[PDB]
């Protein structure tokens, strides 16, 4: 039965379980190897090695918080639990491929950690480029085991998208058309979207990366004709929409918070707030030469994508004013979901900011591969997408266990963890604009007090990490089941109870016309 | 003669394509003048220009190149 | 969110030990091999 | 020039049960929306269930974005809390 | 160089950076006033007990959400894009300089007049000469001209590396088989730092850039004394 | 299948005890593995 | 259950799948680097029996278990579409490379496309036969598909024999011209290029060809109605996919790049 | 309809396949080789080949594909 | 050939509690173990050649 269950579900609830479980024991991962690149920075002089091992952790810190958390958590767990609840459906479109979607990421995640076992690691950051990453920079099997790992994620979420998109567009109520489904539901189905056309074109180019490798292709290898920027283009025409994927499930989990936590039936402006999703995940795909505005392209084409990168703050601005209005007039709960909401939203907004800085291109030529750039990422990731998944996971653990927080705990939790993410990264800003480069393993002595407070941030958050781990452990050593839940009436995924049935919605709602 | 000046063929941060034309013009322009028994000095623009903007490790395998037979430009 | 109380609950001392294991968990291994990089 | 089967030769299972509901104007597997009475107490909107309770979504007016969710339990018609239209089980 | 406690950036030393001052001057400011707007209108949705939690009509207001940014965006994006043209007129050059990244250090090629290359390498911490900057002197400097328009180009013989010096606002990266160009034009002497800007492995961290900025007979001495 | 509280997860929570020990070596392993990792290539 | 839809049993074969993912991908590592092929050949192995039994029980649960009701087709339909559209976008990639590099030839390659010392193919003999055979076939399938709505069981099974006689001759034309080519996948990007696209092309024509033949040992055995074939519907999209594919490939490489 | 599909498959499409089947016949016969010259943007080795001596294409045929030393 | 489809229909729907992969009857069994068979004997061997690459 354990087997059957466990190893061969068909089960899209169970398997939300085995990607929340995964991407839990993938976040323990990515802070160890955070703390190892904060205790490396904490003091001038090296700690650890060159420049190799110092980046092979950079690399896998990256590769893990991305692939192995941030994805497996928003788009497996969040919504193989939500989306089919949230449209009152049985299951997904695809059950046994979901599974497959699932079962791919242990073994990829096991590419990764023998990648850094093997040889020298791959010290070639998260972008892969070459010549770096070629055959003769990175001669043996490391480079290899992380293209593999790549593949082997991206077929695993290539086939999750076609399940969501299926599932949204074909198992939905009869009445319910696609302007009657949650937020929730349509972020998801946008990421989707951004899936299925991005990773084929990674593919691509990783696998061009291996037969320049492997097989004496010259793809990417002047001596035959190649060029290294084709694969910039390649990899960052995926790598862009990559960070809108990373984003947009965590919009949608933050409109059913404030939604819910503000007291309301609904979000202010749901129609502009699909329009702005839409609006984003297009604009996504037309942007991708932010990250070359130092490779040598040509004014006209720098001018073209400064202009288009900025113009994504418009819809991003409509979502962010449509929160604000959402809170407006609310009974407001101060839960602990709330919280991790509001700091978002504020935290978000810094980061997003800090992009249209770099957007511009005379400006970048002086941020670019500076911490500037990790200034602004780690804001939209690490105060963003993290905060989004934390005021899910507090939101949603009483739907998907049965039992409860002590809000108490949860309250302090995140306290901790936003004197932490705010000590670590805000310093960051002046280490970018006096010029301290990314991908150091040691730094000139100017730069020491703002890298020791950074550090010390990071303690911080280790600090909220095992206190997480704590609190979780209380709910279950406890078991305080829930009782009631307020506003079912506008939150579907509440209606079948805590936990809900193996098999929920075997009788449809229904819904007239 | 201070550096090589401004190529309207040439006006972008690419700059590969200005140091292979002057290459090619000059040993191009060296072959046309030695073929005839003329004067190589007619070519000295383009060895002044390609020399200004050429890396010395281009200019070097391309020269060894010319030599073993394996260049693969028009000359 | 209504819920009942706790079926086993646990005492401030039992949070106590959880806590505090929960955190050696974390600190002790990586304690381990930090204190003996110069080793390595 | 024949040989193929069809599926009122062949069709099986689940897929046969709705092709042949669907011949008789029926619906026993939800693949139509209902179409909505008055919704009044006298001419409550009829909901059928194989059991004694069943989820109602509620659009109260056309193009709303916000559907409104609830069980709908055997016995006295119940009222939508947004809109107060009248549903009745009909187990 | 950057200086301990610094926040911004490397005060400028050439006329574009000056510009990028004064535009990141003109950015920061409207960063500021959006991120201090949505903490205080934030704090004010949270600090009342009055409720009105039925449908709210959002067309109008979001007139004013689509609009002001656009505007603002504007506003970014004439200095921005005046700033990108600027540095990218026609200046005619007196000298052309190349440099080669490698793992892990730079070559410098004058090749304007005379064969003249050399190589630059970090000064290793434990030979630093009293008051010398760990991880940013090189026995070799780039010595170069002041109030002289230069033509830098720049590539790699092994990897992608990436020239920058930001007291100049200079940021090129090194791509083998490619030659890519910027301008350097130093207001002042002195002595201008910058370090490896593409991860280029083991030693990424200690290639550094040093410019030395004299006089043109200074410079024109030194350049023989070289060959 | 046991549907519930405690019965829908692919770990035991009868005891909070061994659950405890369960979760210590499940998130301890994850967090300790970059540390073993990290010493591994400096043995080399 | 009162709706349409497909509760799947529980099911060993996502994680057979899964696990030979592993062997295949650490089976390449073993063969690039230590000149080993036997965790490869468990992979290709396992990955075989995988796709085997999971699309032997999707027949199991259509043709005998009656599970595809008119919704459950509904989603096959999409999801075979967007299989499709990242196979395209797959494809795309490699179509940039070679316009990257065929528009803005290098210095090492002479500055000229065709690179010097490259002698294509010419266009007009074989590839010209290959676009005839593709463009054939795509007839053919079309012939077949009608024959099958028209309950024409013979002409269908002709019809779809020539679509897949047509796969089998492109396939072993493309076999002859790799082995005739005075270029290698070794000469340069004009190789890189040609070789990588022209093959990852081959692999969509082999697939495609094993699909139809999976269509036509079902046909034999009488599992399609004249209204109920998505394994036919979702081949002949996929076999339309690689005809067009061809097109843009000889277009693309073969003409305008000759 | 069946029959009109049929029709273009025999009418116009397998006619269409012996016509090119006839031109590529007519058209084929060895072309004589190139000269070799080894070119340092072909014969690209940058890692041995996983299979034979390392050095030998996977399709390598010897009478039109030198090694970068030359032709066997 | 003759339509034996209704013959596999009554196989495939017998109440007989067996899932869809094993409801073929003994052959399902034995390609089964030897799939797995195969996958977890050559997930081991994968172990076994990381535990040899990761030293020199
Ligand atoms: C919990 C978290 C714990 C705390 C985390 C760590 C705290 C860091 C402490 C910083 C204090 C620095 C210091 O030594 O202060 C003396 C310093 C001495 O003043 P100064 O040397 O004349 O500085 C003037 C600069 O020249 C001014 O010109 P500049 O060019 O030198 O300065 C540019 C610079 C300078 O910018 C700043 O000074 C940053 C101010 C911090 C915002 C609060 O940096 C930035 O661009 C920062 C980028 C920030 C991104 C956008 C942030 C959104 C703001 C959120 C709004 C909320 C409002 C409440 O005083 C300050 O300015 C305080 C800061
Ligand atoms: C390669 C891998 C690719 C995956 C292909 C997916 C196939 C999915 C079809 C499936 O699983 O159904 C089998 C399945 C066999 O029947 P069943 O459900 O297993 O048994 C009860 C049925 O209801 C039986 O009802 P029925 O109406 O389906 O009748 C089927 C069968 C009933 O017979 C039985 O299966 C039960 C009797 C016990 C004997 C068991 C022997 C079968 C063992 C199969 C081993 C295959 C392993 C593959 C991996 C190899 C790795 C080394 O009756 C027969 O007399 C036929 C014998 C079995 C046919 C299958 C033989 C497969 C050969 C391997 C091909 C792969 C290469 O039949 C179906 O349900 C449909 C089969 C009709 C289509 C089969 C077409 C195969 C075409 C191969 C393509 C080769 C490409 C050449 C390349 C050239 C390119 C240019
Ligand atoms: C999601 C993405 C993400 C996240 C969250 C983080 C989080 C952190 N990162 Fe970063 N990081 C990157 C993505 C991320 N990072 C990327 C892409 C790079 C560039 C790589 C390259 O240059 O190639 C990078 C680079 C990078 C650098 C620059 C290195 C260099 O240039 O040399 C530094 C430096 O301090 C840093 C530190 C940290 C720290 C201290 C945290 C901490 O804030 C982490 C604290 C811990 C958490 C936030 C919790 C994690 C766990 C969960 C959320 C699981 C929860 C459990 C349940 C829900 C059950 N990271
Ligand atoms: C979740 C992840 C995420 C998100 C959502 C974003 C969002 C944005 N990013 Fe960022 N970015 C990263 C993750 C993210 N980014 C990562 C990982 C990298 C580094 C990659 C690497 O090199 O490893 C990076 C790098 C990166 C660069 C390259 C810099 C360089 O390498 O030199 C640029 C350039 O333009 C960019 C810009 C933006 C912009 C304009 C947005 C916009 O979408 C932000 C829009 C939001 C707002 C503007 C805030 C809300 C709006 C309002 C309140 C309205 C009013 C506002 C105005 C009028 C301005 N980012
Ligand atoms: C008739 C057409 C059918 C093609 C089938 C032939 C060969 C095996 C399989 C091919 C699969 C397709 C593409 C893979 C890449 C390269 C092969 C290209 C096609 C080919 O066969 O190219 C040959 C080289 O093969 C080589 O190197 C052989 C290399 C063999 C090892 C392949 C390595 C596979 C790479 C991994 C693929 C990753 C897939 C990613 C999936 C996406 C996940 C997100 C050409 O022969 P040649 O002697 O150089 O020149 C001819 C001279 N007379
Ligand atoms: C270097 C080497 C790396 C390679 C790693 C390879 C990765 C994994 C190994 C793959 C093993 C595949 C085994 C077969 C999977 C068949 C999936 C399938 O066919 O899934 C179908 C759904 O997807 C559909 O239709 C439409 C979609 C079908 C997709 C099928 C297989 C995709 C495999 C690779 C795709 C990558 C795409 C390449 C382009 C980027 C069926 O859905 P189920 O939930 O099963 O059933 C639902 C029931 O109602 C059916 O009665
Ligand atoms: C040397 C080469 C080795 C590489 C491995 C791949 C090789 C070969 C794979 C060939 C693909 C065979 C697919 C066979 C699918 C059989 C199942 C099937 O066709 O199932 C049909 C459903 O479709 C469905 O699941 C649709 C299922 C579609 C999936 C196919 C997608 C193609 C697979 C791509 C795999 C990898 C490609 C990526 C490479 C980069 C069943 O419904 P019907 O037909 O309506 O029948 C019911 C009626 O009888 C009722 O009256
Ligand atoms: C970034 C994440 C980590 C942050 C810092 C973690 C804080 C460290 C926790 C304590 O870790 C321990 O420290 C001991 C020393 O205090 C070590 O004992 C070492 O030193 C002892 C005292 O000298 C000896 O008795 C032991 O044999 C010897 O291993 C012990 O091994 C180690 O587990
Ligand atoms: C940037 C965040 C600020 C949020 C501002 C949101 C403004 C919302 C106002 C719209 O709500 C209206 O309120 C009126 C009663 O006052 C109603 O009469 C009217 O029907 C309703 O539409
Ligand atoms: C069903 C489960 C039980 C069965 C387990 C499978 C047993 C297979 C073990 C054989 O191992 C092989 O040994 C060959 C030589 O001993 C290798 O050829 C290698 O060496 C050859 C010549 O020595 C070269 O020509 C090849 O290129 C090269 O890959 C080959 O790679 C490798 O697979
Ligand atoms: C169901 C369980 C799954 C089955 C698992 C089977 C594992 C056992 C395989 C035997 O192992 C082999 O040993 C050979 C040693 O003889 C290696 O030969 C290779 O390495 C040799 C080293 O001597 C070289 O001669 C050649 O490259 C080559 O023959 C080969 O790589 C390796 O596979
Ligand atoms: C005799 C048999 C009848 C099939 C049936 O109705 O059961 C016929 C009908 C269609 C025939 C096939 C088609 O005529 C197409 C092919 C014609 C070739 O000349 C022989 C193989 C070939 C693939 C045929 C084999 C076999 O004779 C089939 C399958
Ligand atoms: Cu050179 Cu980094
Ligand atoms: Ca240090
Ligand atoms: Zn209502």
């Amino acid at each position: 039965m354990f087997i059957n269950r466990w190893l061969f579900s068909t089960n899209h609830k169970d398997i939300g379980t085995l990607y929340l479980l995964f991407g839990a024991w993938a976040g323990m991962v990515g802070t160890a190897l955070s703390l190892l690149i904060r205790a490396e920075l904490g003091q001038p002089g090296t700690l650890l090695g060159d420049d190799q091992i110092y980046n092979v952790v950079v690399t896998a810190h990256a590769f893990v918080m991305i692939f192995f958390m941030v994805m497996p958590i928003m788009i497996g767990g969040f919504g193989n639990w939500l989306v089919p609840l949230m449209i009152g459906a049985p299951d997904m479109a695809f059950p046994r491929m979901n599974n497959m979607s699932f079962w791919l990421l242990p073994p990829s995640f096991l590419l990764l950690l023998a990648s850094s076992m093997v040889e020298a690691g791959a010290g070639t950051g998260w972008t892969v480029y070459p010549p770096l990453a070629g055959n003769l920079a990175h001669a043996g099997a490391s480079v290899d085991l992380t293209i593999f790992s790549l593949h082997l994620a991206g077929v695993s979420s290539i086939l999750g998208a076609i399940n969501f998109i299926t599932t949204i567009i074909n198992m939905k109520p009869p009445a319910m058309s696609q302007y009657q489904t949650p937020l929730f539901v349509w972020s998801v189905m946008i990421t989707a979207v951004l899936l299925l056309l991005s990773l084929p074109v990674l593919a691509a180019g990783i696998t061009m990366l291996l037969t320049d490798r492997n097989l004496n292709t010259t793809f990417f290898d002047p001596a035959g004709g190649g060029d290294p920027i084709l694969y910039q283009h390649l990899f960052w025409f995926f790598g862009h929409p990559e960070v809108y994927i990373l984003i947009l499930p965590g919009f949608g989990m933050i409109s059913h918070i404030v939604t819910y936590y503000s007291g309301k039936k609904e979000p202010f402006g749901y129609m502009g707030m699909v329009w702005a999703m839409m609006s984003i995940g297009f604009l996504g795909f037309i942007v991708w030469a932010h990250h070359m505005f130092t490779v040598g392209m040509d004014v006209d084409t720098r001018a073209y994508f400064t202009s288009a990168t900025m113009i994504i703050a418009i819809p991003t601005g409509v979502k962010v004013f449509s929160w604000l209005a959402t809170l407006h007039g609310g009974n407001i709960k101060w839960s602990p979901a709330m919280m991790w909401a509001l700091g978002f939203i504020f935290l978000f907004t810094v980061g997003g900011l800090t992009g249209i800085v770099l957007a511009n291109s005379s400006l970048d030529i002086v941020l670019h591969d500076t911490y500037y750039v990790v200034a602004h990422f780690h804001y939209v990731l690490s105060m963003g997408a993290v905060f989004a998944i934390m005021g899910g996971f507090v939101h949603w653990f009483p739907l998907f266990s049965g039992y409860t927080l002590n809000d108490t705990w949860a309250k302090i939790h995140f306290a901790i963890m936003f004197v932490g993410v705010n000590m670590t990264f805000f310093p960051q800003h002046f280490l970018g604009l006096s010029g301290m480069p990314r991908r150091y393993s040691d730094y000139p002595d100017a730069y020491t007090m703002w890298n020791t407070i950074s550090s010390m941030g990071s303690f911080i958050s280790l600090t909220a990490v095992m206190l997480m781990v704590f609190i979780i452990w209380e709910a279950f050593a406890s078991k305080r089941e829930v009782l009631t839940v307020d506003l079912t009436t506008t939150n579907l995924e509440w209606l079948n109870g805590c936990p809900p049935p193996y098999h929920t919605f075997e009788e449809p709602t229904y819904v007239n016309l | 003669y201070q550096t090589a000046p401004f190529d309207s063929r040439f006006p972008n941060q690419n700059q590969t394509r200005n140091c292979w034309q002057n290459y090619l013009d000059f040993h191009r322009c060296e072959k046309a003048m030695t073929a005839k028994g003329g004067d190589v000095s007619v070519c000295e623009w383009y060895r002044r220009v390609y020399k200004s903007l050429c890396p010395i490790s281009w200019v070097s395998t391309w020269d060894d190149r010319r030599a073993e037979g394996t260049f693969p430009g028009k000359i | 969110i209504t819920a009942k109380p706790a079926k086993t609950p646990t005492s401030p001392k039992e949070q106590a030990i959880g806590l505090s294991v929960t955190f050696l968990s974390f600190l002790l291994p990586a304690g381990w091999v930090l204190y003996h990089l110069d080793n390595y | 020039g024949g040989g193929v089967p069809t599926d009122e030769e062949q069709a099986t299972g689940l897929e046969r049960e709705v092709m042949l509901a669907a011949r008789k104007g029926q619906d026993p597997y939800n693949i139509l929306a209902p179409k909505a009475t008055s919704g009044t107490k006298e001419d409550p909107n009829l909901v059928p269930s194989i059991t004694n309770k069943r989820i109602v979504g509620c659009i109260c007016e056309e193009d709303n974005s916000t559907v409104i969710w609830f069980w709908l339990h055997k016995g006295e018609a119940q009222r939508c809390p947004s809109c107060g239209t009248h549903y009745k089980l009909v187990p | 160089m950057a200086y301990p406690m610094q926040l911004g950036f490397q005060d400028a030393t050439s006329p574009i950076m000056e510009e990028l001052l004064h535009f990141h001057d003109h950015t920061l400011m409207i960063v500021f006033l959006i991120s201090s707007l949505v903490l205080y209108i934030i704090s004010l949705m949270l600090t009342t007990k009055l409720t009105h939690t039925s449908t709210m009509d959002a067309q109008e207001v979001e007139t004013i959400w689509t609009i002001l940014p656009a505007i603002i965006l504007i506003l970014i994006a004439l200095p921005s894009l005046r700033i990108l043209y600027m540095m990218d007129e026609i200046n005619n050059p007196s000298l052309t300089v190349k440099t080669m990244g490698h793992q892990w250090y730079w070559s410098y090629e004058y090749t304007d007049y005379e064969d003249l290359s050399f190589d630059s390498y970090m000064i290793p911490t434990s030979e630093l000469k009293p008051g010398e900057l760990r991880l940013l002197e090189v026995d070799n400097r780039v010595v170069l001209p002041m109030e002289m328009t230069i033509r830098m180009l720049v590539s790699s013989e092994d990897v992608l590396h990436s020239w920058a010096v930001p007291s100049l606002g200079l940021k090129t990266d090194a791509i083998p088989g490619r030659l890519n160009q910027t301008t350097l034009m130093s207001s002042r002497p002195g002595l201008y730092y910058g370090q490896c800007s593409e991860i280029c492995g083991s030693n990424h961290s200690f290639m550094p850039i040093v410019l030395e900025l004299v006089p043109l007979k200074y410079f024109e001495k030194w350049s023989a004394s070289m060959l | 299948y046991e549907e519930g509280p405690g019965k829908n997860i692919p770990f035991s929570v009868e005891n909070k005890w061994r659950l405890l020990a369960m979760m210590t070596l499940f998130f301890g392993s994850g967090f300790a593995a970059p540390f073993f990792i990290v010493r591994h290539q400096l043995l080399k | 259950q009162t709706h349409a839809y497909h509760m799947v049993n529980p099911s060993p074969w996502p994680l057979t799948g899964a696990l030979s993912a592993l062997l295949m991908t650490s089976g390449l590592t073993m063969w690039f680097h230590f000149n080993s092929m036997t965790l490869l050949m468990i992979g290709l192995t396992t990955n075989m029996l995988t796709m085997y039994q999971w699309w032997r029980d999707v027949i199991r649960e259509s043709t005998f278990q009656g599970h595809h009701t008119p919704a459950v087709q509904k989603g096959l339909r999409y999801g075979m579409i967007l299989f499709i559209i990242s196979e395209v976008l797959f494809f795309t990639g490699f179509f940039w490379a070679f316009y990257h590099s065929s528009l803005a030839p290098t210095p090492e390659l002479g500055g000229c496309w065709p690179p010097t010392g490259i002698h294509p193919l010419n266009p007009l003999e074989v590839p010209l036969l290959n676009t005839s055979v593709l463009l054939a076939s795509g007839v053919s399938i079309t012939w077949a598909h009608h024959s099958l709505m028209e309950g024409d069981r013979k002409h269908m099974l002709q019809a779809l024999f020539i679509t897949i006689t047509l796969g089998v001759y492109f396939t072993l034309l493309q076999a002859s011209e790799y082995y005739e080519a005075p270029f290698t996948i070794s000469d340069g990007v004009y190789g890189s290029t040609f070789f990588v696209a022209t093959g990852f092309h081959g692999l969509h024509v082999i697939i495609g060809s094993t699909f139809l033949i999976v269509c036509f040992f079902r046909q034999l055995k009488f599992h399609f109605t004249s209204n109920h074939h998505f394994g036919f519907e979702a081949a002949a999209w996929y076999w339309h996919f690689v005809d067009v594919v061809w097109l843009f490939l000889y277009v693309s490489i073969y003409w305008w790049g000759s | 309809g069946a029959r009109t599909w049929r029709f273009l498959t025999f009418g116009l499409a397998l006619p269409s396949v012996a016509l090119c089947t006839l031109n590529s016949w007519l058209h084929s016969g060895h072309r004589e080789r190139p000269a070799f010259i080894p070119y340092h943007h072909l014969r690209i080795r940058t890692k041995p080949f996983s299979w034979g001596d390392g050095n030998h294409t996977f399709f390598h045929n010897p009478r039109v594909n030198p090694l970068p030393t030359g032709y066997e | 050939f003759e339509n034996r489809v209704a013959e596999k229909q009554k196989l495939f729907q017998e109440d007989n509690g067996l899932p869809v992969h094993l409801k073929g009857g003994a052959t399902d069994n034995i390609l089964y173990r030897v799939t797995m068979t195969l996958c977890l004997g050559g997930t081991l061997y994968s172990l076994y050649c990381l535990g040899w690459a990761s030293f020199p």
